[PDB]
């Protein structure tokens, strides 16, 4: 009903907008061609959405049809709210804290909330990009370390840890991570990891030191390289033995997985993370555009590009998974043939894949008590594809071992890690601007010490706070933080977004703005979504999440070298010592929202 | 050609002498420091 008095005294009026047109240039670096602006936006969106998130356990837990709801959920939450965003910054010529400071200053809570969310996201994406570039460093050599076990001091055999497990598994978990046996124990400083993280921070600083002007120069290649590499990796993927089995595995769904509604929750959280709304970055890009700049069509163009790139990534990754499964199945069948051949002294080349069962039963029927001691393996296809990684291994302990079975292994590994580097750089650009803009807009520092040193001090702050993940057990810490990235606070600021837009800001004003700078009166579905139907879903899914989470199943996997059937999974639940951290990391913003409102109510009303 | 009781033992390889990744990181760090210094010089020079 718009109960706010003096609603116009703070928003830039139409006459003021006309006057400020084409006269202000200081502190507001004008963009180049708007196509480059969409390029940066789409690159940041795909970079944040894809790496470490889509092919993560989100993709490999549903294992197939998981993605079908997601796309639908797109049109139920992506297009509307992204249309609600991408234009507030355009109208107000300011974002971050400006939007929620200039309108209804009583709450002003989404500002610091988005600040904290972006800082949390960056704090761990820096570790992720550090690991990616460390794996890049160890390339550029024919004998890739993740290809053969290191012989121990005996000079004739491998270590038991490397022998029982895989070579690549040992290289990731021991040579690089040096992971601990629990969370309670702390290891060394892992100097090489810290040095790599320092190099990552340095290159991120170099690629953006002055703001958008430096960012755009790098974007022209950062947002285009991965796209060119994905196609060549795909076309290499099809021309592989046993491929196109993963594709038909992905296409075929199971109904029972659709029946369980946790996949709905995961798809909603994933689309919200991927499109990167309620982050402050998009409003910050949009705050430096002309008033008459088109916004409705470029938004759907970006959305379609993101939706197609997701399908492309899924197709490539499942083609590789299918190739790996076929190779493993072939090796197992060859071993099964060889054991019978050795046991029964048959000619080599008589028992093939097509005539294995009949000969296997004929040898058994010839003479019992000699076939009995033979131990056969029951490996079968459609079960090797189902084996998925619990986390972080889909690009480190799976894709590398598939690379090692291809002709140009080092160069192809280099290209793969370069594409991951580029995507991580795009995401870091977006997050870094999204956190650094509100600090400058807050005017917490005087004109002196300009942005060149402000970015330096904030980047150093991030560098010296990110030492925790460099510890031996730090990986475990990351496991407990990523699961709280798209946590409750992000959803609550999301729920705040549109009801503040539709119940505080005049929707008629927004419509008049659309007819002013865009025209093409928005369709009925747009307003009905902006008012009702669309705002409720997230509330329902949040209530469903709250109902589900009462059945706590928190548990972090452990390497556990001192453990029988060592190449397996370890369940240890969680120590209560970190439980208080959930209190620290979650629920803080709710303390600050009502304070100013109650203070004003008791001071004036 | 296996003799079923005699196993090969003299096959130890060692190709990389000293940590080529160290030299790769060194050249990357050099290139990135050059970028830092040129960017800061251009920034402080542009009035
Ligand atoms: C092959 O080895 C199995 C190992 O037991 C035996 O098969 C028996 O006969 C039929 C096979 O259809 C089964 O119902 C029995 O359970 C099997 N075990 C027995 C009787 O102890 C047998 O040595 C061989 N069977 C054939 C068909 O060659
Ligand atoms: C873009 C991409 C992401 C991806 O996800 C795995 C992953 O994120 N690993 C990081 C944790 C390093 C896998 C693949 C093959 C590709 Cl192409
Ligand atoms: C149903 O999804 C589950 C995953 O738990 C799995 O057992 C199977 O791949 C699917 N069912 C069939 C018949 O394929």
């Amino acid at each position: 009903v718009l109960p706010n008095p003096g609603l116009d005294a703070r928003i830039p009026s139409l006459a003021e907008l006309e006057t400020i047109e084409q006269e202000e240039a200081s502190s507001r670096p004008k963009w180049d061609n708007k196509a480059q602006y969409m390029l940066t936006c789409l690159g940041f969106c795909v970079g944040l959405g894809n790496v470490w998130r889509f092919p993560y356990l989100c993709q490999s837990h549903g294992g197939g049809a998981f993605m079908i709801p997601f796309l639908i959920l797109l049109v139920l939450e992506g297009i509307p709210l992204l249309y609600l965003e991408f234009a507030i910054g355009q109208r107000l010529r300011r974002g971050s804290l400006g939007v929620w400071s200039s309108i209804h200053p009583a709450l002003k809570g989404l500002g610091l909330a988005s600040m904290l969310t972006s800082f949390m996201v960056g704090l761990y994406y820096n570790t992720i990009i550090s690991w990616i570039m460390w794996y890049l460093f160890n390339s550029f050599q024919e004998p890739l370390p993740w290809s053969d076990c290191p012989l121990n001091e005996n000079q004739t055999g491998y270590v038991d840890e490397c022998a029982r497990s895989s070579p690549v598994d040992y290289f990731w978990y021991r040579e690089t991570l040096n992971i601990s046996t629990s969370i309670s124990d702390s290891g060394s400083i892992q100097w090489w990891m810290l040095l790599c993280l320092a190099c990552a921070w340095s290159v991120l600083y170099m690629c953006t030191i002055r703001g958008i002007e430096t960012t755009g120069k790098a974007v022209y290649i950062t947002s285009t390289l991965p796209y060119v590499v994905l196609t060549i990796f795909l076309i290499r993927g099809l021309t592989l033995k046993g491929a196109t089995n993963g594709i038909v595995f992905l296409f075929t769904p199971n109904v029972t997985e659709l029946a369980q509604p946790d996949t709905w929750l995961d798809a909603g959280a994933q689309v919200f993370f991927s499109f990167s709304l309620a982050f402050g970055g998009l409003i910050s890009f949009s705050s430096y555009n002309s008033v008459h700049n088109n916004c409705e069509k470029d938004s759907v163009i970006v959305s379609i590009i993101n939706g197609f790139t997701s399908v492309y990534v899924a197709i490539v990754v499942y083609s590789v998974i299918g190739f790996r499964a076929t190779q493993r199945y072939d090796d197992c069948f060859s071993t099964n043939i060889l054991t019978l051949i050795n046991g029964f002294d048959l000619p080599e080349g008589n028992v093939t894949q097509e005539n294995f069962v009949d000969m296997q039963q004929r040898c058994n029927a010839s003479d019992p008590a000699a076939y009995a001691q033979l131990v056969f393996q029951t490996c079968d296809i459609n079960a090797f594809l189902s084996e998925a990684v619990e986390g972080t291994g889909l690009a480190f302990i799976v894709f590398t071992e598939a690379i090692t079975k291809m002709p140009l292994s080092p160069l192809w590994s280099v290209l793969f890690f370069i594409m991951l580097f580029c995507l991580g750089l795009s995401s870091m650009f977006g997050n870094m601007e999204g956190v650094v803009v509100p600090l400058q807009d807050l005017r917490v520092i005087p004109p002196k010490w300009p942005k060149e040193v402000l970015t330096g001090l904030i980047c150093l702050g991030t560098f010296l706070i990110g030492f925790i993940f460099t510890l031996n057990s730090g990986q475990y810490w990351l496991s407990l933080l990523d699961s709280y990235a798209g946590s409750i606070p992000l959803l609550i600021i999301a729920f705040c977004e549109m009801f503040s837009v539709v119940y505080v800001y005049g929707v008629d004003r927004f419509n008049k703005d659309i007819e002013f700078m865009i025209g093409h009166k928005p369709n009925i579905f747009w307003q009905v979504t902006w008012r009702v139907v669309s705002p409720l879903l997230m509330l329902i899914i949040f209530l469903f999440f709250f109902v589900v989470e009462v059945s706590q199943e928190l548990t972090y996997s452990i390497w556990d070298p001192g453990y029988e059937e060592f190449p397996k999974s370890q369940k240890i639940s969680y120590p209560n010592w970190v439980y208080v951290v959930v209190v620290i990391v979650a629920g803080v913003p709710s303390l600050t929202i009502p304070g100013y409102a109650i203070y004003k109510l008791i001071r004036n009303h | 050609l296996e003799f079923l009781g005699i196993q090969p033992t003299l096959g130890p390889p060692n190709q990389p002498p000293v940590s080529i990744w160290l030299i790769v990181f060194g050249v990357v760090m050099g290139v990135i420091v050059v970028g830092i210094v040129i960017l800061i010089f251009t920034g402080i020079r542009d009035r």
